[PDB]
């Protein structure tokens, strides 16, 4: 094939083409988003109860529910939350693989079933079904910076001229309002209802009554009577569109003539449809939108066509209202991208000086500077083809090929230099001999690196989808930059090379360039001689192998596991926990401290803190709150004590004073759905209808036992709250039928005062928006505000609450976990220091098995993940090694000549892990990633220095030692070059200290580390391993 | 309150009694009450904790302390069946008649979840059998619209 | 033809008959299924030591081992052999007669007294100025 | 009485059946058995 | 039924169409609020 | 009918591209290729 191409260049040239116009295309076209979809497909299922409790929405909604999620195809595992907020979240875990769409459609058709079994008023408030997906493109604040507005009325204005808009934007897949547009808030006064003899349920009748769509008919409708000349379709009553309509709801006429209004015994506003949260951004009301990116949808596109909306969304604005971006992830994105394409432009100067340094002609240095940008391009092409992104994995795994794409074009030109030199052939001779010596090493090398790499596609779960994107990307380039050499790379040498005078070495040149020939023609011999030397000892080197070996395997499991580095995103959590029982006002105070040090301490360093009370990170509640902090430019943020690790460490530290809260801040994980390494999610069960009392008492057991060996677990606690001090009240039946007191009209005036009632709908300025009747604050507060309620009797007395109910103090669940249907408890830890995830798991299955009768247990999430991900490396590592030696069998004709090549993997590995143990990194997938890269460069050096030997024992009839060492002289020269190019290459990852350095140092240190070695190592072992092995077979 | 009054609010809930232990001999405040005004012995008798229940009592603890409903530790330890506490609370002095703001007493709760161990011995330090409720129901009300006949044979 | 499709296009359809079907035929629960019309195997459940009755059996599988079964991937039906535990309120004539009562009365008052009550919160949002208690009212719970 | 959903393997979801019915056989009260009086599955594995 | 084409478009065409964003190769949406009381929102897809 | 005029131009581009490569690959020449795509506006005029 390289023959045929030498003969034919300009169909060499029409191939690259093509393959530069489909790649050209597919930079164009592709799809480019942070990270891409890796987590298995789970639908949510979402209902909200008004006023109700944790154990009333899971006895009346959750188990209804879940009893009901049957015939579904794919289902892993099933779980649900049931608070004191009235919200029960049901999530549906699906099989990696799985259509989410035919999934979701599969689970609402369930719900759908299930509907009419539900109470009434969840029926009315809904069930959403939505994909569940926590990676936010960019979070939009709205704010009020004048005081003309509250929070509510920023989330309306949001709601009715801005959402809609943004969900029409390009490339905007959901738009999430944080807040709520308008509700009617019907504020109820008990001392006004009882004075007119009127309650809760006769508000209710009014409001429906006069707040409706009636349908009347038609003047002249079919079948009329012949001879009408008109038909006009009769509107009757419409529903109400202001407070000052719902004020003149007739409640009563009494018995005087007077008119008693709604506006006579409640307060009517436009307000919110709950109360639950209170945003604020830097002390000030807030709403905003979580935008998520579409399918297949460009994110630098998207978040421009973004600000393209809101920009002329500005000038109709109300006085005070200001657009900011707390969260936006295309300007990391920007960087990466820019960081990548520097990366890759840098490596091919750095090969064009190397090349012009070594073979010292313009003409040697063109043939790589054309072929590497056209294996690049057609890579993206073929990304295309598989459907992917460019993504953060997708742009680095390109990154780490480098090395790879690099070396096949120096090899195949520095071969036809040599070959030139050493026999005085014209390039086209040159060539056609030059590839004779290495093209059926090229095609043994691919099947090698693909027997590596493609393996590392088939894992399961969250990581195999990570794996399997580097993977990809990786085999995809190595396969192009192989076809590129065998075609394209043959016929630029024999065409465009300059012919070299037999014995012409460039010693006899004067400058730089004649210093330089002469300087490494005597280091040629120096390292022949040297190899000499080695091979006459060869048994205290194969005892340094074992040294490296041990070594190898020692650093390995002193090295920490992670999945990806923490990056500086200019953003990080501050997480706010006040005890059981905390009001809303406490944790404000808590929150304006927390906000109050950041603008304070962290001036130079802050540019906003977006301050959420009544939302947590798991839980919700009056007693949970959360500050997501905003950072400056990285540029005003020199050094690392203006990072986001220093910053969270000082201000963790900081806020370990504040009394009766848990306040504590940290930086936001690359992927949330991995989790940490390490860690564990665990589920305890109630197997047998023990109750939640039980499975408490068996939680505590088995934490309290986690407790005793600190050795092996750290930090095992529950997911879920604790048990909260609840009112108890008792309506005495027989009391409320002896007094003609119904138990409708009780339940209702307690449930629509105390927890709130959604009524019906009205429209305000044209848009559909719900009707609240709701107690005014100050007579719901306290136990004693009960007795001020009245319900009229059948007889027309107003009964107080207190004639006929008795209350008392008791403990009960504010949230109720269910595991596969069944009552659970979540409990999250983590292996200790030294100790791997496997075995923390194996206790914790040790000590789940001494706890009470029908208490069971479950692995879920990452735990899930770790135990089916776990369960396949073994037979995916032996694949690899089988078709690897299988592969060099072939390419060598031997059994035995293949375990020369195969010794050489720990002389890059050791290298990985000095630079990263020395720099205190981990063994995140950067890291091995980069092992297979440096095992792969390494592999093909050792494989063209075998080849070059056993071809010339076999053809030219020289002995073992002879061939072994005229093979390392001719390889000496391409060996360095490719290191001296890609070790220059990845030095500014290792250095960089900027925005996406995490990575950019998890990828260039271990490369950097393992290719020193590799390149030292092995150009003295890889003629030991051939000489042994011979000498042994 | 104090910094030791939740801890040993939180101690005498869970049951950890070296905990508790330790908090005594630092002088916790055996009279330290939550916002619902349940003190560390309200807490201990509700979730039956009998060595703290003990202990609490030793280091002075109000066996007579009501919640802001009126509600005692003897009114929670007779209404979720715990003897041995009862027993102890009675022991040390807990008024057998003690009522609620509903007029509830440690006897009604008992007879309505069907106690009749704990019936007994408060009927033993002298419950009022003949007191009534706000809604003028006895112990023996209670026994015969539960229809627990064996408990309505003891209340005669 | 793809199975999924055919049910989704099936309930779309029957959704528009819903509102229009009786309220106790809703209340039952229409199941819409994909599956053979022959059993793959039947699962048999006994007791060893005559300890429990058919019924006792019965309503075991039914609250502890079906829905887990019925939600199994590839299981497209799963029929109960026996009935799961109901509430049976078995009515007497001859006694509803006396006290002037009838069935009608006897379903209200269960509605009414068998109830899972929404009764809000102390000190819940929006509270006052100052609130210091926040705790959830629990007034009836279903009857076990 | 477990039907096959239409298209779904027999033997890998009576094998799945049989997994899921492992997990809740521990926690059996005292007594309770699983038997398997009808599977159309066993022939086909044994016949292959 | 017995609404007006407005009364219509407010209540039930606009709620539909703000919940129609996220759905993929949607090319275009037309819809039709009409005083018989009826909506016909029509969604067009890319052409495969 | 819009689409369609508007990806009309680019059609042909690519499709005189690919016809020029490909006679350029298949007889090793610059110069047949160039000589053969010249003739091409003779028959488009013939067409218009
Ligand atoms: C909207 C659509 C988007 C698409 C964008 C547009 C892209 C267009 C690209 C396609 C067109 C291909 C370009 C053709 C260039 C040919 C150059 C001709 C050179 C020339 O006249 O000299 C020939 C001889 O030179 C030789 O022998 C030359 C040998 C070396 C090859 C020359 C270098 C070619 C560079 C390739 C271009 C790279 C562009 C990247 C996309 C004479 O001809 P002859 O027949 O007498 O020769 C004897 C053959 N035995
Ligand atoms: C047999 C005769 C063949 C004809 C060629 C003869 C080659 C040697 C003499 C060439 C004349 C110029 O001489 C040349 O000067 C330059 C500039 O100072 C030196 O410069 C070079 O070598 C020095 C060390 O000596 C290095 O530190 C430097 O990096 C490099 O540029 C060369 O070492 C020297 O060889
Ligand atoms: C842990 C980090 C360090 C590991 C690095 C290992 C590889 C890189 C170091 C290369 C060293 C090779 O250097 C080479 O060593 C051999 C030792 O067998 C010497 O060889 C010497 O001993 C042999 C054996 O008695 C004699 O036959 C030979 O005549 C004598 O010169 C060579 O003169 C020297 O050139
Ligand atoms: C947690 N989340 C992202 C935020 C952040 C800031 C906010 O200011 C808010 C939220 C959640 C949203 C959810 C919405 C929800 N909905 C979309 C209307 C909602 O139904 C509730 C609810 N508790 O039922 C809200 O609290 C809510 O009204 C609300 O007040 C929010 C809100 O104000
Ligand atoms: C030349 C022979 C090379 C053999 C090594 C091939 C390893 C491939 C294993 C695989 O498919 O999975 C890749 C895996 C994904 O989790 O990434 C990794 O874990 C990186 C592997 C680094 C260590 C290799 C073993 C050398 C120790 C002596
Ligand atoms: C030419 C190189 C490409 C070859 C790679 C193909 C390997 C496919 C992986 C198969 C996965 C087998 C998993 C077995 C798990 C069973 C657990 C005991
Ligand atoms: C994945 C590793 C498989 C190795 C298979 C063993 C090969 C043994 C080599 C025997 C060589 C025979 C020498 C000639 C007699
Ligand atoms: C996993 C099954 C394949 C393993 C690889 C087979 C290797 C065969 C080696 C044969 C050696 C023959 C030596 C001849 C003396
Ligand atoms: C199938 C495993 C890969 C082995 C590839 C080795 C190809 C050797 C071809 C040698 N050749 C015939 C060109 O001389
Ligand atoms: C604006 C969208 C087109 C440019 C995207 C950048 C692609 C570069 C990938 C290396
Ligand atoms: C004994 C030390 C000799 C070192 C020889 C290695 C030379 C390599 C230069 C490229
Ligand atoms: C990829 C272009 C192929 C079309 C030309 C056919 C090549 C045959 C030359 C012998
Ligand atoms: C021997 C012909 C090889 C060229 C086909 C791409
Ligand atoms: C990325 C979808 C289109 C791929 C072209 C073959
Ligand atoms: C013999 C000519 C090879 C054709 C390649 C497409
Ligand atoms: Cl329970």
């Amino acid at each position: 094939m390289p023959n045929f191409f030498i003969d034919r260049p300009i169909f060499a040239w029409v191939i690259a083409i093509i393959i530069m116009l489909a790649g050209g295309l597919a930079i164009l076209k592709l799809p480019v988003a942070q990270y891409p979809t890796i987590a298995p497909p789970a639908v949510t299922i979402s209902a909200s109860y008004p006023g109700a409790d944790a154990k009333t929405v899971q006895d009346t909604v959750t188990q209804v529910i879940e009893q009901n999620m049957n015939g579904i195809d794919n289902l892993m595992y099933m779980s649900s939350n049931s608070d004191s907020t009235g919200t029960v979240q049901i999530t549906l875990t699906f099989e990696s693989g799985t259509d989410a769409d035919i999934a979701q459609v599969q689970v609402q058709n369930k719900l759908q079933l299930a509907m009419p079994l539900l109470p009434q008023e969840v029926q009315q408030q809904g069930v959403s079904v939505e994909k569940s997906s926590s990676s936010f493109l960019m979070v939009v604040g709205v704010i009020n910076t004048d005081g003309t507005m509250t929070q509510e009325d920023i989330s309306d204005y949001v709601a009715a001229n801005m959402k809609d808009a943004i969900s029409r934007t390009s490339g905007v897949g959901d738009v999430q309002l944080f807040g709520s547009q308008y509700a009617m808030r019907i504020w109820m006064n008990p001392n006004e209802l009882n004075k007119f003899q009127l309650t809760p349920v006769d508000v209710i009748t009014a409001i429906k009554a006069q707040n409706a769509q009636v349908a009347a008919g038609q003047l002249g409708g079919t079948p009329p009577v012949k001879g009408q000349q008109l038909n006009a379709s009769i509107i009757a009553q419409t529903r109400l569109t202001s407070t000052e309509e719902f004020g003149k709801i007739l409640l009563k006429v009494n018995q005087d003539g007077s008119r008693v209004l709604l506006r006579d015994v409640a307060k009517i506003e436009l307000g919110g449809e709950n109360y639950d949260i209170i945003a604020e951004f830097n002390g000030q009301p807030a709403s905003g939108l979580g935008i998520k990116l579409a399918t297949g949808a460009n994110a630098l596109d998207t978040a421009a066509a973004i600000r393209a909306e809101l920009a002329k969304m500005e000038p109709f604005f109300p006085s005070g209202l200001k657009i900011v971006y707390p969260y936006d992830t295309t300007p990391f994105v920007k960087i990466s991208i820019h960081e990548v394409v520097k990366t890759l432009v840098e490596a091919i100067i750095l090969v064009f000086l190397v090349m012009y340094l070594f073979l010292q002609n313009f003409r040697a240095t063109l043939i790589p500077t054309i072929a590497v940008p056209v294996v690049l391009l057609g890579t993206f092409a073929v990304l295309a083809a598989f459907g992917f992104s460019i993504n953060t994995l997708t742009m680095f795994g390109m990154v780490l090929a480098i090395g790879l794409l690099v070396d096949d074009a120096i090899v195949v030109v520095e071969n036809v230099e040599r070959v030139m030199a050493e026999e005085g052939l014209p390039p086209k001779e040159a060539t056609r001999k030059s590839m004779g010596q290495i093209q059926g090493a090229l095609v043994g090398i691919a099947m090698v690196l693909s027997a590596v790499f493609v393996p590392m596609a088939f894992f399961g779960g969250s990581t195999g989808a990570i794996y399997r994107q580097f993977s990809i990307t990786i085999v995809s380039a190595m396969a192009l930059s192989v076809l590129v050499a065998l075609i394209l790379t043959p016929a630029l040498c024999a065409t465009m090379l300059k012919p070299i005078a037999k014995g012409d070495h460039g010693e006899g040149k004067k400058g730089f360039f004649g210093w330089f020939n002469r300087m490494f023609e005597k280091s040629t011999h120096h390292y022949t001689d040297s190899v000499g030397g080695i091979l006459r000892s060869t048994g205290r080197y194969l005892v340094l192998y074992l040294i490296i070996v041990v070594g190898m395997a020692y650093l390995f499991v002193r090295l920490p596991s992670s999945f990806l580095p923490d990056e500086d995103q200019g953003v990080f959590m501050t997480m706010v926990q006040l005890p059981a029982g905390a009001t809303q006002e406490r944790t404000q105070k808590v929150l304006n401290e927390v906000t109050h040090y950041y603008l304070t301490k962290e001036k130079n360093n802050v540019e906003s803190v977006f301050a959420v009370n009544g939302f947590g990170f798991a839980p919700r509640g009056q007693n949970t709150g959360i500050a997501f902090v905003s950072l400056k430019d990285w540029a005003d943020r020199p050094g690392e004590e203006n990072k986001v690790e220093a910053i969270t460490m000082r201000a963790t530290r900081a806020f370990s004073q504040i009394k009766d809260a848990m306040v504590f801040a940290f930086n936001l994980p690359a992927i949330v759905e991995l989790g940490t390494a390490t860690g564990f999610d665990f589920e305890l069960i109630d197997q047998a209808g023990l109750g939640h009392e039980k499975l408490t008492q068996a939680r505590n057991q088995l934490l309290a036992e986690a407790a005793k060996h600190p050795d092996m677990l750290t930090s095992v606690r529950p997911n879920g709250l604790e048990d909260t001090p609840q009112f108890k009240i008792d309506i005495d039946q027989e009391k409320a039928q002896a007094l003609g007191v119904s138990i409708n009209d009780i339940n209702t005036t307690l449930g629509a005062a105390w927890g709130g009632s959604y009524v019906n709908d009205f429209i305000d300025r044209g848009r559909v928006k719900k009707v609240y009747v709701m107690s005014e604050a100050k007579y719901r507060m306290l136990p004693d505000d009960i007795g001020d309620w009245y319900v009229r009797a059948a007889d027309g007395q107003m009964v107080p609450f207190s004639a006929f109910s008795s209350s008392r103090w008791e403990y009960g669940s504010p949230r109720l976990e269910r595991y596969n249907g069944l009552p659970s408890m979540e409990i999250l830890g983590q292996a200790a220091p030294g100790k791997s995830t496997g075995e923390a798991m194996e206790l914790m299955e040790q000590l789940a098995s001494k706890l009470p009768t029908g208490v069971g247990y479950d692995w879920t999430g990452m735990s899930y993940q770790e135990r089916l991900s776990g369960n396949q490396a073994p037979s995916l590592y032996a694949i690899s090694l089988i078709v690897v030696f299988l592969c060099l069998a072939a390419l060598y004709e031997s059994w035995s000549i293949p375990f020369s090549v195969m010794l050489v993997v720990p002389l890059g590995v050791i290298g990985a892990l000095l630079a990263a143990t020395f720099r205190g990194l981990t063994n995140d997938v950067y890291f091995q990633v980069g092992l297979l890269t440096t095992i792969g460069l390494s592999a093909k050096n050792a494989i063209l220095i075998v080849e070059f030997a056993k071809d010339l024992m076999d053809k030219e009839g020289k002995g073992l030692i002879e061939a072994t060492l005229d093979a390392v002289r001719m390889r000496l020269r391409p060996i360095l070059m490719t290191s001296l190019a890609f070790i220059l290459g990845v030095m500014p990852l290792v250095i960089s200290t900027g925005a996406g350095s995490g990575a950019q140092n998890a990828v260039g240190t271990g490369v950097m580390g393992g290719m020193v070695t590799a390149t030292v190592l092995a150009i003295f072992f890889v003629p030991v391993f051939f000489v042994v092995v011979r000498r042994r077979f | 309150g104090s910094d030791l009054g939740k801890k040993l609010l939180e101690a005498a809930r869970a049951g950890r009694d070296d905990e508790v232990r330790i908090l005594m001999a630092n002088g916790a405040d055996v009279n330290a009450a939550d916002v619902v005004g349940w003190t560390p012995l309200h807490l201990a008798a509700y979730w039956g904790h009998l060595e703290i229940v003990e202990v609490l009592l030793k280091n002075g603890a109000d066996v007579n302390a009501y919640d802001t409903l009126g509600s005692t530790p003897l009114h929670l330890a007779a209404h979720f069946g715990h003897l041995e506490i009862v027993e102890v609370l009675l022991k040390n002095g807990a008024d057998v008649n003690a009522k609620d703001d509903n007029g509830i007493t440690p006897l009604h709760l008992a007879a309505n979840r069907g106690h009749l161990e704990i019936v007994e011995v408060l009927l033993k330090y002298g419950a009022d059998v003949n007191a009534q409720d706000k809604f003028g129901k006895t112990a023996f009300d209670i026994s015969i619209n539960n229809g627990n006949e064996d408990l309505a044979e003891i209340l005669q």
